[PDB]
């Protein structure tokens, strides 16, 4: 941008890129199996209380994944902001099996109701 | 799961799977329907099938339909792609083309529906106009704030009520100038968003308040043609209406434009004397 | 009343298709010409979705709001206009079951 | 500020034997300049009939 | 007035006739102006040819000898007006001469069968399908041929491609990866490029050696010599390799098809192929496309030259063998002959398809008439072609200009067979060869750009449609005025120069002058010169060519100049610009606006419908003038004639002026006297300030005319009866619904009044309980009717000019069914101009009016004379068109010098010739001053103080002289007008052209308050009296979504447009005055709950507490 | 076979239709105007019942079909709907109700809650209208009280603009 | 696969 004259402060491409960080991998489970790919602060939660209000330190060893913008949403918390973009059709399986309770926060999800 | 497996199928309701009349006579139905009728006719015919005694041949062939059927409605075409008889050879829309689809549900669900209290018309610079409003055409106000004038009639002699508020405007020629009189007063403080064709920020909805004008022209600030791309070679901008006190308490306090001057990418100005006003203050 | 907090998806109980369901649309009767009313049981039924007409009944036995929240003796009828007509379910109930393809033919087959 | 033509009823027609078109003419008549001599002539009704 | 042309080329031929193209190929297309006997064979004769021998042999009886002799057609079933008076097609009826044999005695000829009504084209090259003229588009692909293209990922070599078109026929490549294979594909699967050569007999010695002796690649050839050494039994073998587990046996059968009849194409034996060939590579051709069925054993003069290519190809240089696939020698031009011959030939197809079935069905002999022949296929064929074709488009008569380019575009998108949607920006972008072929500046500025042009002033499609431009042979230093149209691909081998280099006649002048061998500009010697550009007009298309200095304005701009003419709105008053480029005549002349003189003569009769001339041939003709009709796009044509009574009239000599025409010259807008400064706003980023004046005199001003249409239904509730009859209120509104149900002719209608009345029924099928106790209360006997009456819309209506009703006894017409009968009403209203009103210069600059100035206050001249409008100078130096500051200046000259000019394109008037002009109009101007009594203001005198402390005026000289020198600068001093001040600085002025352009049903400033509603979809929907919501996309819901605007999107979600109960409970809140109530929820949510749930899935909303909720109102539990 | 059931005499009433059109196109050049087909068809076949045959014999279309350039148009979105009061009918109710309701309470609650309710309420009898009180008392007060309603009406005119 | 071989080959 600032080789083409536009001048946007950084705080927007941070907000952006912070998000394709908002998930890691497993390497030393407790509550779920290894591999898989998770939100950071959720296992912030997890190593949190596991080590401070419930004994027992069961570090979840984890480790910083970088996804891309298009994948970071692809793939969230909300199965409704899923089914919008991704494969309606799979999105929704896999959220239904699970019996998956949508916590409405963030606007697109919160949009569609 | 044990409920993955399908014994009871859930038939969407009627009224949204439409029979129609149309011109001529011609009728109109939700592709869903012949797909339904599949699935129950083959549902029928295997209950016969097994009543009338039962060849096991037969009995798996209506099975294997059956099946497929239960596909259909459900999504198809990730098994071969059902057809209504020769005319189309068009996927009949199932369930799941429905939700997904080209242009299907969640989707047309975040890209549009139609606002109530809506207008579009051509703009044009409005010199004197301040930041603060912007030129609507009453003759657009009207259709607009159509409601709010009618009971506004009523507080006034202008008419006994609604309906005949109504019928009063039903007619050009009809209107008393005493109703020009009743809407610009419905407006008073009352404000609008504007929109421009590529919606590309924030800054691309912006409330002013109206005041009213002749002819067929949307008189538009010069000094936010800046934040809405909009030259005057024939762009067209839309016009909504804040109906909630609150809808308009935000529109007016934390919408309006002559609020937000800079720009939320760069702690830059966006107000900023563009074009005609620099060229005069410079010389 | 209660504001809505929380959307879940889950699975459909053979038990709860039937729960969400009124009648059973047991046959390929459409709407017949003549009257373009619904055929029989079939996929457009009165019992199974529901009447056609504002306030009033089929028949007509009882056609204001007064008693907006009882049925008709002689017909079932209960009313607030068609909407009821286009947000009610019925279901087919099948001879011998079938699956989904949404869960049987998604890349990792579920069941499989 | 006003015509009468006794055959033609609105303003984008055309009369035979007529090479101009009626809205041709009444733009012809804006060009008529006439002149009368007191208050006492507020409306005056000019009129004009001519053959072959 | 007089008129004076600056630039001096010798303009050595005239431009072709303009719809030649569109003429032309429906000419040869069908070739019925002359007998069978006449050699063109193309077209409908020669598909008939293609299709007709029906050879019907063995499977059960046959022998089957269906035999054409001659094509006719001839007796047009109505005329012209009258298919569009009422609607229907112009076509000719034909019925060629058909004679079937028979393996037993007897050859049965039935004469006439008449299948297939064929349009026909008007003299001007317009069709008229159905109640519209409309016109076929022209199209574009890769010509059928044989090319090399590199290899799409491996760098290594390049592969074969043999192009064989229509879609059925194979489509062949040749790659070699030699580790052990070679590859030829057909339809997909891969074999050796050799097993072929043998069976048609190519031996791997006589191969390999005289071949590619010079090629090494001779060793892949001969290498799997164990199939080599068996002859007719490759061909077998070959057949075993396709597969579906066929007889081995099969004589010469398959070998056939890819021989001589229908796969490879049964186009021209000597042209439409063999061009591609002896050229590009091989030699001959022994049949049209590989063909032979003499002996049983084949000949193929294709099959080896094309490898014998691509060993070439690769070896060096036989010559440099690379083909630029958009080469116009590559690319092919589709005329409306060729696109009709092609759906004519398909249902020719569909007929012989039929005919077939048939000569099995008959049980005898007596099969000739109806046995073999039903018009059902060529009817829907062709009929499909002129209606549905995404090729034939409504007529753009906006203006004749218009609608004649729209006869002259060449198009992209079509078939669906040819470049469709995906591909682009190689094809897109102006190809080197697009050169006098196709203009650079024309296509569309949207989307669809650069898919769809039209070609350029002297382009012209020679035998098979390959864009030929004329450019002039200079044999030496010497320049002649023989022209050679040529190929795309020759003009590549020739030094080709540009126009405008000195010349002295046949004498080039200057030794380093600029040519450009192949899409490279290279400075060349006047020896070297081989070829010349014919002219700069050439260049371009016409639409372009109207542009004035063309040379001064950015490319970019002056596409929108060029589309803005097309938008052009005939004006009651017509101007010709006071500086044309050259063509203005001749747009008018070939487009078909103005009515010319036959031959010469005198005039008998000068009626304002009709021109009786008399030829001094002694014959005299009666010539219509289409008075007032409707042009597609709603804009008037009128034929006022110029000629008075008895003149003798030279022969093509304008006796009426087209829609558009002032004197026989084109017409749009008109020149008016501009200030080029800026205003207050009033003229910001594009905004234009116009003087009062403009519209006291009638000078942008335009008329209208809307057809409003109404139908008397068959209901199965009661037919719709169309009376007088509007069954509840008012006389008032009956007034000018005069006659009994339609409105009186001349009466002036204003929105909502009716137009037409009509009565319907009020239920479905049941009457109404509660209207019941009503229409008792006050008059029981209440005509239990509906008022279903076709109103005036919204927006505008004027005054009735034309009726037209069909009632039951239908004379020739075609009434649909239900269609009890039908009502129209045509409208027409003046449109002066008014500040929603968008004008623009020919060069680009483009705006809306923004206000109406009183001629009290606007700028005004030191004479009286004030200006009409003001354009703002910013939108000049960004947009890069100087063109319109310099017509402004030639115009301020013929202002006062009372007098037009003619700047051609790049040849035209000169920088120093229009100051000269300007010096002589200082003289009209300040030397009638000077007599007149006065010399110089305080003003006049101030302005030159801040004029020559700019740089303006020579320091020291005369104010008289000081204001010459200014004025030839092309501004003058201007005052206030409000003031009377002057205007600090010198601005420019002048006689600039400017149009008014036609406003869209858009334009129609939209506004819906309530309306209907979807029926699945619960959102708002407009279509014919109420306008219809608009769109509240994604971009605009994020716009709300940014700002803190929570209940203003909500709103715009619900009570706005799906919820159901909420927009009801909405409105009546609004009418009590009420604070609007808090939403419900939308029918989109439930719509989709539903959707979700007729699937599997059970999606419950929940609570607080993880507990049900509801969203379904009351209607979801059971019972 | 078909989304509308016809029963199996109308079928073949279809064929022989059909197969008649067929005869019928084979020597005119014409589509058969419908009266053709009542001709060659035999005894009791006229153009009224023609014209209802082939319009049952067309098939539906898909509510769902792509319309125009099949980008993305559905056929569906373009059909108002009729039983949905659009904003000014449910205006019209509310005051229509509410001036209606106030008019039945000032009077007598006889003859005028007969014909209201006798009207507004079940179905559309003067005799059978009313209680006891025969036809005399019925005409009595219904021309009287639904002439004074009127009347007054007139004075304060709420209910003459026609809310219908 | 598809299925009107799979049948026809069923009972065939
Ligand atoms: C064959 O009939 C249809 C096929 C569709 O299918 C499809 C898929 O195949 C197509 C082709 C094979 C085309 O060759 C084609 C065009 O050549 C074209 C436009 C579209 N041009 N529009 C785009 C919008 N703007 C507007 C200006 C303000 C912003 C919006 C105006 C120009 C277009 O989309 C095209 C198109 C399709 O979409 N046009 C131009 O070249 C142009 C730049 C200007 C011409 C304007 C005339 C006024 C116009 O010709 C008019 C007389 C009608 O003829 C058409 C509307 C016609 O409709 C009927 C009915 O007849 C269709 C072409
Ligand atoms: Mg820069
Ligand atoms: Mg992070
Ligand atoms: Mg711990
Ligand atoms: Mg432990
Ligand atoms: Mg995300
Ligand atoms: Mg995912
Ligand atoms: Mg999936
Ligand atoms: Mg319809
Ligand atoms: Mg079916
Ligand atoms: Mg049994
Ligand atoms: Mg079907
Ligand atoms: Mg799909
Ligand atoms: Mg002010
Ligand atoms: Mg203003
Ligand atoms: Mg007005
Ligand atoms: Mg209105
Ligand atoms: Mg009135
Ligand atoms: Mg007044
Ligand atoms: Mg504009
Ligand atoms: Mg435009
Ligand atoms: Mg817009
Ligand atoms: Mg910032
Ligand atoms: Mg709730
Ligand atoms: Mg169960
Ligand atoms: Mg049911
Ligand atoms: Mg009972
Ligand atoms: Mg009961
Ligand atoms: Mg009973
Ligand atoms: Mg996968
Ligand atoms: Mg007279
Ligand atoms: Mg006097
Ligand atoms: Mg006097
Ligand atoms: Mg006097
Ligand atoms: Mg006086
Ligand atoms: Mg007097
Ligand atoms: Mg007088
Ligand atoms: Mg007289
Ligand atoms: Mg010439
Ligand atoms: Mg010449
Ligand atoms: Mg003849
Ligand atoms: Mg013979
Ligand atoms: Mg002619
Ligand atoms: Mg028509
Ligand atoms: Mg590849
Ligand atoms: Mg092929
Ligand atoms: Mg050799
Ligand atoms: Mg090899
Ligand atoms: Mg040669
Ligand atoms: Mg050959
Ligand atoms: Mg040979
Ligand atoms: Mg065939
Ligand atoms: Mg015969
Ligand atoms: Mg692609
Ligand atoms: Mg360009
Ligand atoms: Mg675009
Ligand atoms: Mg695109
Ligand atoms: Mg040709
Ligand atoms: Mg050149
Ligand atoms: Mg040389
Ligand atoms: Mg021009
Ligand atoms: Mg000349
Ligand atoms: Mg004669
Ligand atoms: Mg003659
Ligand atoms: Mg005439
Ligand atoms: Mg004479
Ligand atoms: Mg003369
Ligand atoms: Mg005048
Ligand atoms: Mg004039
Ligand atoms: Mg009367
Ligand atoms: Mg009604
Ligand atoms: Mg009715
Ligand atoms: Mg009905
Ligand atoms: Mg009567
Ligand atoms: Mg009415
Ligand atoms: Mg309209
Ligand atoms: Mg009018
Ligand atoms: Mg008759
Ligand atoms: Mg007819
Ligand atoms: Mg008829
Ligand atoms: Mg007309
Ligand atoms: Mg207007
Ligand atoms: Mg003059
Ligand atoms: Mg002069
Ligand atoms: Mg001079
Ligand atoms: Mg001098
Ligand atoms: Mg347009
Ligand atoms: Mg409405
Ligand atoms: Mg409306
Ligand atoms: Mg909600
Ligand atoms: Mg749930
Ligand atoms: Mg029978
Ligand atoms: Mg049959
Ligand atoms: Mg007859
Ligand atoms: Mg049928
Ligand atoms: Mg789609
Ligand atoms: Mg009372
Ligand atoms: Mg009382
Ligand atoms: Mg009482
Ligand atoms: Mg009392
Ligand atoms: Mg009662
Ligand atoms: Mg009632
Ligand atoms: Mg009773
Ligand atoms: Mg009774
Ligand atoms: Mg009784
Ligand atoms: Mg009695
Ligand atoms: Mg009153
Ligand atoms: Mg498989
Ligand atoms: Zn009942």
């Amino acid at each position: 941008y600032r080789a083409q004259g536009v001048k946007l402060h950084d705080k927007h491409i941070e907000i952006v890129v912070r998000q394709m960080m908002k998930y890691v991998e497993v390497t030393d489970p407790g509550d779920s199996r290894l591999l898989e790919g998770q939100v950071l602060e959720k296992w912030d939660v997890e190593a949190l209380n596991e080590r401070l209000i419930a004994e027992g330190k069961t570090p979840v060893a984890w480790k910083p994944l970088l996804m891309g913008v298009t994948k970071s949403a692809l793939s969230t918390k909300s199965w409704l902001s899923a089914a919008s973009f991704q494969n309606t059709t799979h999105v929704l399986t896999e959220a239904a099996i699970a019996g998956k309770k949508d916590e409405l926060i963030g606007l697109k999800e919160n949009v569609i109701l | 799961p044990e409920w993955m497996i399908l014994e009871a199928v859930p038939v969407l309701p009627p009224d949204l799977r439409p029979m129609v009349q149309v011109d001529g006579g011609r009728f109109a139905t939700s592709d869903l329907n012949d797909l339904y009728r599949r699935l129950i006719n083959r549902n029928n015919r295997l209950k016969k099938l097994l009543a009338q005694g039962a060849p096991e041949i037969i009995i798996r062939n209506e099975k294997r339909m059956l099946q497929e059927a239960v596909d259909a409605l459900l999504d198809n075409g990730r098994r071969g792609a059902p057809v209504t008889n020769p005319g189309s050879d068009r996927p009949l829309r199932s369930l799941t083309d429905i939700l997904s689809g080209k242009q299907g549900r969640f989707r047309q669900n975040l890209l549009g529906k139609r606002v109530d209290y809506s207008g579009r018309s051509v703009i044009v610079v409005g010199p004197q106009l301040k930041l603060h409003q912007c030129g609507l055409p009453k003759r657009m106000a009207l259709e607009l704030f159509k409601p709010f004038l009618l009971k506004k009639m009523e507080e006034k002699g202008i008419a006994p009520n609604v309906k005949a508020a109504r019928r009063m405007l039903e007619r050009q020629r009809d209107i008393k100038d005493e109703v020009w009189d009743a809407l610009e007063e419905v407006i008073h403080g009352k404000v609008v968003l504007l929109n421009r064709a590529p919606t590309l920020h924030r800054l691309g909805i912006q409330a002013f308040q109206p005041v009213l004008v002749e002819g067929q022209s949307i008189q538009l600030h010069p000094l936010v043609c800046e934040a809405f791309n909009a030259d005057f070679d024939g762009d067209q901008m839309a016009v909504h209406v804040p109906l909630s006190s609150f809808a308009q308490a935000e529109a007016r306090i934390q919408m309006l434009s002559a609020h937000n001057l800079l720009s939320p990418a760069s702690g830059e100005p966006l107000a900023k004397p563009s074009r005609d006003i620099i060229l005069g203050l410079y010389y | 009343k209660k504001e809505v907090r929380k959307v879940r998806i889950a699975l459909a109980s053979p038990e709860k298709i039937r729960s969400w369901s009124y009648g059973e649309v047991e046959k390929p009767e459409t709407i017949n010409y003549r009257t373009l009313k619904p055929e029989r049981d079939g996929l457009f039924d009165e019992r199974i979705f529901g009447p056609i007409k504002d306030y009033e009944c089929a028949c007509g036995k009882y056609k204001r709001q007064r008693f907006e929240g009882k049925v008709c003796e002689r017909c079932g009828v209960e009313v607030t206009k068609s909407i009821v007509r286009r947000y009610r379910m019925g279901h087919i109930e099948l001879a011998t079951p079938a699956a989904h393809i949404w869960f049987v033919k998604d890349v990792p087959s579920k069941i499989g | 500020t006003s015509v009468y033509i006794e055959d033609v009823l609105h303003e984008f027609s055309t009369i035979p034997g007529v090479k101009e078109d009626v809205v041709e003419i009444i733009l012809n008549l804006k060009e008529l300049v006439v002149r009368f001599l007191n208050p006492s002539l507020q409306t005056v009704t000019l009129l004009l009939k001519a053959e072959g | 007035m007089e008129i004076k042309r600056f630039g001096r080329i010798r303009e050595v031929i005239p431009l072709p006739p303009l719809t030649e193209i569109q003429v032309e190929s429906y000419r040869r297309a069908l070739q019925a102006d002359v007998p069978p006997e006449k050699r063109e064979n193309v077209g409908i004769q020669a598909a008939f040819r293609e299709t007709f021998p029906i050879e019907e042999e063995d499977k059960g009886k046959g022998g089957l000898v269906l035999d054409f002799l001659e094509y006719r057609l001839g007796e047009p079933p109505f005329p012209q007006d009258e298919c569009r008076e009422k609607d229907l097609t112009y076509q000719a009826p034909l019925y060629a001469r058909l004679q079937l044999i028979h393996k037993d005695t007897g050859l049965i000829k039935e004469d006439e069968v008449f299948l297939g009504h064929i349009p026909l084209m008007t003299e001007d090259g317009s069709f008229i399908i159905n109640g519209a003229d409309r016109v076929i588009v022209s199209q574009i692909h890769r010509s059928p041929g044989v090319y090399f293209t590199p290899d799409p990922a491996r760098p290594g070599r390049y592969i074969a491609s043999i192009i064989p078109l229509p879609k059925r026929g194979p489509w062949i490549d040749l790659e070699v990866e030699p580790n052990g294979v070679v590859s030829m594909k057909v339809n997909k699967r891969k074999f050796p490029l050799v097993l072929l050569l043998r069976v048609l007999g190519y031996d791997q010695e006589t191969l390999a050696r005289e071949l590619g002796a010079y090629g090494e690649l001779v060793q892949g050839l001969m290498d799997e010599s164990v199939f080599a050494m068996r002859p007719e039994e490759a061909l077998i073998r070959l057949f075993t390799l396709l597969r579906p587990g066929d007889p081995p046996k099969r004589d010469k059968a398959v070998a056939y098809v890819y021989g001589l009849i229908a796969d490879p194409r049964r186009y021209d034996l000597g042209e439409a192929g063999r061009y591609k060939a002896e050229e590009k590579l091989g030699i001959r051709l022994s049949g049209r496309t590989l063909a032979r069925f003499e002996d049983g054993e084949f000949k193929d003069e294709v099959f080896l030259p094309t490898l014998r290519y691509l060993f070439a190809l690769t070896a060096g240089v036989p010559g440099h063998e690379v083909d630029d696939i958009d080469h116009l020698g590559n690319r092919r031009i589709r005329t409306v002959g060729e696109l009709m011959t092609d759906q004519f030939r398909v249902g020719l197809a569909r007929l012989a398809r039929g005919v077939r079935e048939r000569m099995l069905m008959g049980s005898e002999d007596s099969l000739t008439p109806a046995k073999l022949v039903n018009s059902r296929p060529l009817e829907a064929a062709i009929r499909e072609f002129f209606s549905r074709s995404q090729l034939s488009q409504f007529k753009d008569e906006t203006n004749p200009l218009s609608s004649l380019r729209h006869k002259r575009r060449i198009s992209a998108l079509g078939p669906g067979g040819l470049t469709r949607e995906r591909a682009g920006f190689d094809v897109r972008d102006v190809h080197r060869t697009h050169y006098g072929r196709i203009c650079p500046v024309e296509t569309p500025e949207g989307a669809n750009i650069g898919l769809i042009t039209s070609l350029a002033a002297y382009a012209r499609v020679d035998e098979l449609g390959f864009i030929r431009t004329p450019y002039r042979r200079v044999v030496g230093g010497v320049v002649t005025d023989e022209v050679v149209y040529m190929t795309a691909t020759e003009e590549d081998r020739y030094t080709i120069a540009q126009a405008n280099t000195p010349l002295e006649g046949n004498r080039i002048a200057a030794e380093r002058v600029v040519a450009r061998r192949k899409g490279e500009p290279v400075i060349v010697s006047p020896e070297e010169v081989e070829f010349m550009d014919v002219s700069p007009k050439q260049v371009f298309s016409v639409n372009t060519n109207l542009i004035p200095f063309l040379e001064h304005d950015d490319a970019n701009r002056a596409l929108m100049g060029s589309n803005m003419q097309t938008q052009a709105v005939p004006l009651i008053r017509a101007q010709a610009p006071v500086v044309m480029t050259g063509l203005e005549e001749r747009v008018v002349r070939d487009s078909l606006a103005a009515l010319y003189a036959e031959e010469d003569g005198e005039v008998a009769k000068v009626d304002g419908n009709r021109i009786v001339v008399r030829y001094e041939d002694g014959r005299l003709v009666e010539y219509p003038l289409r008075r007032f009709y409707r042009s597609n796009q709603g804009t008037a044509l009128d034929q006022r004639p110029r000629v008075v009574v008895g003149q003798r009239v030279r022969k093509g000599d304008l006796l009426a002026d087209g829609p558009a025409s002032e004197n026989g010259f084109l017409a749009l807008g008109q020149n008016v006297l501009v200030a080029i400064m800026p205003f207050d706003g009033y003229n910001f980023e594009d905004a234009i300030v116009i003087s009062e004046e403009l519209l006291k005199r009638d000078f942008y001003t335009s008329i209208h005319i809307e057809r409003y249409e109404i139908e008397a239904r068959d209901t199965k509730l009661g037919p719709e009866r169309i009376t007088r009859d509007i069954p509840h209120l008012s006389e008032a509104a009956l007034r000018d619904l005069d006659e009994e149900g339609v409105v009186r002719i001349g009466a002036e209608v204003k929105p909502g009044d009716i137009l037409v009345g009509r009565t319907s029924f009020k239920g479905e099928s049941e009457p109404t309980p509660e209207e019941r106790l009503l229409r008792s209360i006050f008059g029981e006997k209440a005509r239990d009717v509906k008022d279903t009456s076709l109103r005036v819309p919204p927006g505008e209506g004027g005054i009735v000019v034309r009726t037209v009703r069909l009632r039951r006894g239908d004379p020739g017409v075609e009434l649909k069914p239900g269609v009890r009968e039908v009502v129209r009403v045509y409208v027409a209203q003046k449109r002066k101009l008014q500040v929603g009103d968008k004008l623009a210069n020919r060069h680009g600059n483009k705006g809306v009016v923004a206000k109406i100035l009183p001629v009290e206050d606007m700028p005004h001249l030191p004479d009286g004379t004030p200006v009409d409008v003001i354009l703002n100078p910013l939108g000049v130096p960004s947009r890069m068109n100087l063109g319109q500051i310099l017509e402004t200046h030639l115009g301020l000259a013929g202002y006062f010098l009372g007098q037009r000019y003619i700047s051609p394109i790049f040849d035209g008037a000169k920088e120093p010739e229009i100051k000269e002009l300007l010096a002589q109009a200082f003289e009209v101007y300040f030397g009638k001053r000077k007599g007149e009594g006065f010399g110089v203001d305080k003003r006049e005198v101030e302005v030159l103080r801040r004029a020559e402390k700019l740089g303006l005026v020579t320091p020291g000289k005369t104010p008289e002289e000081q204001l010459k020198e200014l004025f030839l600068q092309g501004k003058v001093v201007l005052y206030d007008g409000r003031t009377g001040e002057p205007i600090e600085g010198p601005i420019v002025v002048g006689q600039m052209f400017i149009m008014k352009l036609y406003h869209m049903v858009e334009d129609k400033m939209h506004a819906r308050s309530t309306g209907p509603y979807s029926l699945i979809t619960q959102q708002p929907l407009g279509g014919k009296a109420q306008f219809g919501g608009q769109r509240f996309g994604e971009m605009e819901v994020w716009a709300l979504e940014a700002y803190g605007a929570a209940h203003t999107l909500q709103e715009m979600l619900t009570l706005k447009s799906d919820d159901i109960e909420g927009r009801n409970a909405a409105y009546e809140a609004i009418i009590k005055g009420e604070d609007v109530p808090e939403p419900s929820v939308p029918e989109s949510f439930r719509v989709l709950v539903k959707e979700l749930q007729a699937l599997a899935l059970d999606v419950q909303t929940l609570d607080e507490k993880d507990n049900p909720v509801d969203i379904f109102e009351g209607l979801a539990s059971k019972r | 076979a078909r989304t509308i059931r016809i029963p199996v005499h109308m079928v073949e009433t279809i064929n022989k239709l059909s197969r008649t059109a067929r005869q019928l196109q084979q020597e005119l050049g014409r589509e058969p105007t419908y009266e053709e087909i009542a001709e060659a068809m035999g005894p009791g076949w006229d153009a009224k019942r023609v014209e209802e045959t082939l319009k049952i014999a067309q098939e539906p279309v898909s509510l769902e079909t792509p319309i125009g350039d099949e980008k993305d148009s559905f056929y569906g979105d373009f059909i108002p709907d009729e039983h949905l009061p659009s904003p000014v009918d449910a205006a019209t109710q509310s005051l229509l109700s509410e001036e209606l309701e106030k008019a039945l309470s000032k009077l007598s609650e006889r003859e005028a809650m007969v014909l209201k309710l006798r009207k507004g309420l079940i179905d559309g009898e003067e005799v059978g209208a009313f209680f006891g009180v025969t036809r005399e008392r019925i005409r009595q007060i219904e021309n009287k009280a639904l002439r004074k309603l009127k009347y007054h009406e007139s004075r304060t005119r709420k209910l003459r603009d026609f809310l219908d | 696969k598809i299925s009107t071989s799979d049948p026809v080959r069923q009972y065939l």
